[PDB]
């Protein structure tokens, strides 16, 4: 129709926008924190990809959780995750914010920082190179270009 | 605080506040434990009640010694002019 | 007399009546206090403009510094008093009764 | 006449933008969320470095107030007096900044 | 049978720290309900305080007693001080756990454990 192709138009537009201007917050946890600055670093150099470096969160639009998230602070976690305006992303990095990782049985770790937070891209590896890191920054870029809000709003 | 019948029915109208004491049983001479059948740590927020009603501190050592309003009333009488 | 001048008066008066019943705060009263000040440089200036009165245009100049200067000796007693009860409430200057 | 003009249209180009940085994302139906820093409930204490900061640029800001008119006075016939004044002022505005030196009073910031 | 004390002598001075404690976390309550934001009333949280202190009640050794007096204070410096957060004064009212069964016909019914 008509309005079909001007709320695709439109989706394409703010999934453009919304993708090619990604502002993390990281939470330097663990040692992902490290691999996180070597994909700033300028060999891999998030910010060419409109990633810019140590954005504050109240205005960050993707939250990367870089390294093992324990008991002691998880609603530190959740607190910062709801301080975030949506639309709100979160990148796990690493086996101990994916699943626990090397302190899975421990007493004092939240097995998976999906226990905590909504997670949209699980970056495997012990650490993950910033490679493919970086690898999990695209591929979230890809799963926001493939949104369909205004498509779905339009269809509701 | 003025005269020993204000302080004493001061002490019954906190004593009738407090739920777990009955204020048909409650009287002037009525012992905590073996009579109104409290615990003792009811009888401590009893204390603490008093302390938020008389405007003062009360100590342990001599909060464990009132048993009854009857002392409660001669310890604040003790401890004030009246 | 005059119009313009009137309502300079007016405003003159106005921020006089809301310095002569406190509400709650000094800093109310401060701010209508510098509220007659302002009105008396306006006041002042359309009446040295007017007459093309050369030598008196530096007068409102010098009826700001003063003035102003007299607003930050009002503000640093305000913090004195606001350092002493944690609030700048004129209730609290209340203990010269007796 | 153009100064008031500008003035409206810059006024009305700002308005404009806050108005649709505030009414455009408020077409979304987002979500309502709830559960409301390094203070929790904490009030404020005063601190009286800032306010003799903000006393001390008031004063000189007064000095400087007069110190304003002096490219029109340096074309005045009296050059004597308009100079020994005008260091007079600058000397003025510089004893007060001694004062405000050796007693202590730009202290912890400096 | 000689053992070092840790602060009392007998169970005297004990209960007299534990009744201390317990008046601390008596006028501690309120301003816990208050700061913390939290949804429960204050006499529910001194339920809690109250169960909390006749939990442990059946203890006869002064030594025991003087380490749960302190590690009783230790709470509450890390409640007075904002050292916990929302949810760690809420892990002790267990409300998003399912009550467990207590007979012995519903714990039959659901499992092998007694
Ligand atoms: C010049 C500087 C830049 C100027 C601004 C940029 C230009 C483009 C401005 C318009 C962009 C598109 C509209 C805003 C983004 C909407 C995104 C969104 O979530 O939409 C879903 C929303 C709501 O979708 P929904 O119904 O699915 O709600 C999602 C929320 N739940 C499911 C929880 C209820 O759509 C709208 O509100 C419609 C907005 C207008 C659509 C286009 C109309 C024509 C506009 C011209
Ligand atoms: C300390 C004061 C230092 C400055 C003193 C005045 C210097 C000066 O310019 O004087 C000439 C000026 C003016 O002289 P003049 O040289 O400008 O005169 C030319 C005539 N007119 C002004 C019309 C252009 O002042 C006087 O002669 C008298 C005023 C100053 C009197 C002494 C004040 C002392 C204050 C102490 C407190
Ligand atoms: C918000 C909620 C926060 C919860 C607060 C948690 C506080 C936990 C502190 C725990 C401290 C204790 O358990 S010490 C209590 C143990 N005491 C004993 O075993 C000695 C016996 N004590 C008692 O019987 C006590 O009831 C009394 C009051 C001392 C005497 O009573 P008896 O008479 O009958
Ligand atoms: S997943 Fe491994 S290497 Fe990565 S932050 Fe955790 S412990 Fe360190």
């Amino acid at each position: 129709s008509r309005g079909e192709y001007v709320v695709a138009k439109l989706d394409d537009l703010i999934n453009w926008a919304r993708r090619s201007s990604l502002w993390p917050m990281t939470f330097g946890l663990a040692c992902c924190a490290v691999e996180m600055m070597h994909m700033a670093a300028p060999r891999y150099d998030m910010d060419r990809f409109g990633v810019v470096f140590r954005a504050s969160p109240r205005q960050s639009d993707v939250m990367i959780v870089a390294g093992t998230l324990t008991n002691k602070m998880a609603p530190a976690l959740r607190k910062v995750y709801d301080q975030m305006p949506e639309p709100r992303y979160v990148v796990s990095m690493g086996s101990c914010a994916n699943g626990g990782g090397y302190y899975h049985y421990s007493y004092s770790v939240v097995r998976g920082c999906d226990r905590i937070v909504p997670v949209d891209i699980y970056v495997p590896g012990c650490p993950p190179t910033a490679e493919a890191l970086l690898y999990g920054i695209l591929q979230l870029q890809k799963k926001i270009k493939r949104e369909k809000r205004l498509r779905i709003w339009y269809r509701r | 605080p003025l005269t020993l019948e204000g302080i004493k029915d001061r002490v019954l109208y906190v004593l009738k506040l407090y739920d777990k004491i009955d204020p048909e049983k409650l009287s002037v001479n009525s012992h905590f434990m073996k009579d109104l059948g409290l615990d003792s740590l009811d009888q401590v927020e009893i204390i603490m009640a008093m302390e938020d009603e008389f405007g003062f501190e009360i100590p342990d050592i001599d909060a464990e010694k009132l048993m009854c309003p009857q002392e409660i009333v001669d310890y604040i009488a003790d401890k004030k002019d009246v | 007399m005059s119009l313009v001048y009137m309502n300079i008066m007016m405003a003159f008066t106005v921020s006089l009546t809301g310095l002569l019943m406190y509400r709650s705060h000094l800093m109310s009263s401060l701010l209508c206090l510098e509220g007659m000040m302002l009105s008396l440089f306006i006041l002042a200036t359309l009446m040295i403009l007017n007459s093309h009165f050369t030598l008196a245009s530096m007068m409102p100049i010098i009826l700001l510094v003063f003035a102003a200067c007299e607003a930050a000796l009002g503000l640093s007693l305000l913090v004195m008093v606001s350092n002493t009860y944690g609030t700048d409430y004129v209730q609290n200057l209340n203990l010269l009764q007796c | 006449m153009n100064l008031m003009i500008t003035l409206l249209t810059n006024f009305t180009l700002a308005t404009l933008l806050v108005t649709i940085a505030f009414w455009l994302p408020q077409l979304n139906v987002y979500s309502e969320k709830t559960s409301p820093d390094p203070m929790g409930s904490a009030r404020l204490p005063f601190s009286m470095k800032f306010f003799l900061v903000a006393i001390t640029f008031l004063l000189f800001d007064l000095e400087i107030a007069l110190l304003l008119p002096l490219p029109w006075a340096s074309q005045t016939t009296n050059l004597n007096t308009m100079l020994t004044m005008a260091l007079l002022l600058i000397f003025l505005l510089a004893v007060s900044l001694a004062y405000e030196w050796t007693q202590k009073g730009l202290e912890w910031t400096e | 049978t000689s053992v070092k004390p840790i602060f009392s002598r007998d169970m005297n001075e004990a209960k007299r720290r534990v009744r201390e404690l317990y008046r601390a976390w008596y006028r501690e309550v309120p301003n816990t309900v208050h700061l913390f934001q939290l949804d429960i009333s204050v006499k529910q949280g001194r339920d809690k305080v109250r169960e909390m202190f006749k939990k442990n009640a059946h203890v006869t050794d002064p030594r025991v007693v003087d380490l749960l007096v302190i590690k009783g204070k230790m709470e509450l410096e890390e409640t007075i001080n904002v050292w916990k957060q929302r949810t760690h004064v809420m892990r002790f009212f267990h409300e998003t756990e399912a009550p467990r069964p207590k007979d012995f016909l519903s714990k039959f019914y659901v499992g092998h454990d007694p």
